[PDB]
């Protein structure tokens, strides 16, 4: 059972000894790295290139991304208005062609 | 196993865009230096847990 | 305070006259849907010689989050060099390495 | 305050930029280009030799930034407001047989004694700003630098491989490469940091054996001054995908489409902008053909 | 008093976009 | 005694800044600094917004 | 040119001596490093600008 567990007994044992069954959170669950040369983001090379990739690796839910985001609203005012010209004939409109 | 499929399908469509929003900046001296190497500047306002 | 045409060149030798020209550089890109504008603006006052002398610095905000707006000043150096004390009274810069 | 020999080739004046996150001197990164070519032709004419008359020197109060504002400009990201004469009206200054405005090395216009700032050579910034002010015209009327034209000519530059297509044409060459997301304008920024006028200055003034043995070593530095330039006025540019790796396809390297929108994927020139980097290109290239 | 048991779950906060009427850059 | 100076406190000098705000700039990342800090920077920066 | 006159009039005669006043004194850690230096202690309670 217990998958859930991300970490478990925060409390000091004598005052400095874990206590047995304590279990700290798991690297993986904080090691924010980069983003790929495109989007999926990826962790932290090891020394050695390249990165796991979050999804692509494992199953270790990071805790902490690089999320891009708009740097302020984006829908506000301005909202584009096109000026409308109908022929002025209805009768002599091409049509024809293609 | 039905809870597991809308759910699916819940991430399936989060199309939802993100908005800088209230982000606050201190700077060195203000906060303490562990935090700090984690802090790179203007850290979100309302910051998460982790 | 609008100076006509007629005014500037009437007006009695003595009179020294306000004018207000535009700061200009602090204004906000138009639009990318703004209703295209059809006739120029026109200006005809100039000033002969260069005013904004007062100016201090000008322009503090970014450009794009980095690159210094054009026309931005910074304030001079001289303006925060507080140095010393000469060997009376009158006070002096900072030496420049070279007393 | 140091003389020359060459004004690059010296440290503090090198050009590097970033590979996706590396550096690599500029013709390490033009090598990794590809050209379809398509229809049409460059046939290269005549850049109109420049407006000879200059902007008048006016004191003007204040520490005119060249370096980075002729950038800026260039290949910046939009300059909000470009050819102001304020900036050139003073670094013509700058082209008299006797001034005190000494165009400090970071890349900017003193008087008299700039303290500490070790300048340029007088004499070399002497023939710089002697064209280089003419380029606070490209705002008036009757000095245009006409752009189409130019853009001809920037192509079998840039492109068009050397001697065979060094003869006059060459087709409209569709560009594209192996970026990383948001390639072409990160790498503008890179660029928009170099120290440009530590290539004209040195342009503008090495004698002439010395000059070709120049015109040699920034081959490169200068194609990839306009390559990143040109993509601004380029057409479309897109994506084209590959096999997982992704490859940043440019309409068409040489046929200016005079476009003012704004792109994503690329700088993107408001209208008076052209009207600058227009004239520029026109002096740069009248001087690097002699 | 006799020794609870107690439980928090992590707080959630995601209004909607503020539209503000202030550009920030020239 | 003859009161041929006066003893003030805070002496005002000559010339001063004056700054004039566009008011519609704002970065919205909001700096804030020790208190004490913005007691010593505390007008300089607040006069320039 | 007479504004010109009365003020160089006034500059000829401002005959005011000065008074240390209120003066505050913070140390290191209480404000930042950058603007420590440029402190050299007890800096006036009541600043300016610069």
């Amino acid at each position: 059972i217990s998958v859930a567990r991300s970490m478990r007994a925060i409390v000091n044992h004598n005052e400095v000894d874990r206590p047995r069954g304590a279990v700290a959170p798991s690297s993986y669950e904080m090691d924010t790295g980069t983003l790929s040369r495109n989007g999926d983001l990826l962790y932290s090379p090891v020394a050695n290139g390249q990165v796991g990739i979050p999804k692509l690796e494992v199953d270790h839910i990071s805790f902490s991304n690089v999320v891009s985001m708009m740097t302020a609203n984006i829908r506000t005012g301005d909202d584009m208005a096109v000026e409308r010209v109908n022929p002025d004939d209805v009768r002599a409109i091409n049509i024809r062609n293609a | 196993v039905s809870g597991l499929l809308m759910v699916l399908f819940k991430v399936m469509t989060d199309n939802r865009l993100v908005i800088v929003g209230e982000t606050t900046t201190p700077m060195s001296n203000t906060l303490s230096t562990v935090v700090n190497n984690v802090l790179r500047t203007t850290y979100h306002n309302n910051v998460g847990v982790n | 305070q609008h100076v006509d045409a007629e005014s500037i060149m009437t007006a009695p030798k003595g009179k020294l006259f306000h004018l207000q020209f535009m700061d200009g550089l602090l204004r906000p890109e138009p639009s990318a849907f703004d209703p295209p504008a059809s006739g120029e603006d026109m200006r005809l006052i100039y000033p002969l010689q260069p005013i904004s002398v007062a100016r201090s610095m000008r322009a503090i905000v970014n450009h794009n989050e980095v690159d210094r707006p054009r026309g931005a000043v910074a304030p001079s150096s001289y303006e925060m060099d507080t140095g010393t004390l000469s060997r009376n009274g009158d006070l002096l810069y900072s030496p420049v390495a070279n007393g | 305050q140091q003389p020359t020999g060459g004004y690059t080739t010296l440290e503090q004046f090198a050009f590097t930029i970033r590979n996706d996150g590396t550096n690599a001197t500029p013709t390490q990164f033009l090598q990794l280009l590809s050209w379809e070519a398509t229809e049409n032709e460059l046939v290269k004419k005549t850049i109109p030799t420049p407006e000879t008359h200059l902007p008048s020197a006016r004191n003007v109060p204040g520490n005119v930034y060249i370096e980075d504002a002729i950038t800026q400009a260039l290949f910046g990201i939009s300059a909000q407001n470009v050819n102001a004469h304020g900036y050139f009206s003073r670094l013509s200054a700058l082209a008299l047989p006797n001034t005190s405005a000494r165009l400090g090395l970071d890349g900017v216009i003193y008087n008299s004694e700039t303290i500490n700032i070790p300048f340029y050579d007088p004499a070399a910034v002497a023939n710089f700003a002697a064209t280089y002010a003419k380029l606070g015209n490209a705002s008036t009327p009757r000095y245009r630098a006409d752009m189409i034209d130019i853009y001809a000519h920037v192509g079998l530059e840039l492109a068009g491989t050397d001697a065979e297509r060094a003869a006059g044409v060459m087709p409209v060459k569709r560009a594209k490469f192996d970026s990383w997301e948001g390639s072409l304008i990160s790498l503008s920024r890179d660029v928009v940091n170099w120290k440009i006028l530590a290539f004209l200055i040195d342009l503008c003034s090495l004698e002439g054996e010395a000059l070709r043995a120049f015109k040699t070593r920034n081959r490169d530095v200068f194609r990839m001054m306009l390559f990143i330039m040109s993509t601004a006025v380029a057409a479309n540019v897109v994506n084209r995908k590959v096999t997982k790796r992704v490859d940043r396809v440019l309409e068409y390297i040489g046929v200016n489409s005079m476009r003012t929108a704004g792109r994503t994927a690329t700088i993107t020139y408001d209208l008076s902008r052209h009207e600058f980097a227009a004239k520029f290109l026109q002096l740069t290239f009248t001087r690097w053909n002699a | 008093k006799i020794a609870t048991a107690s439980s928090a779950r992590q707080a959630d906060v995601e209004k909607p976009a503020d539209v503000t009427f202030t550009i920030e850059n020239v | 005694l003859s009161d041929d100076f006066k003893q003030i406190s805070d002496p005002k000098g000559y010339l001063t800044y004056s700054v004039k705000y566009e008011d519609q700039f704002t970065k919205k990342d909001k700096l804030r600094a020790s208190e004490a800090d913005d007691r010593i920077v505390g007008p300089t920066v607040n006069l320039f917004k």
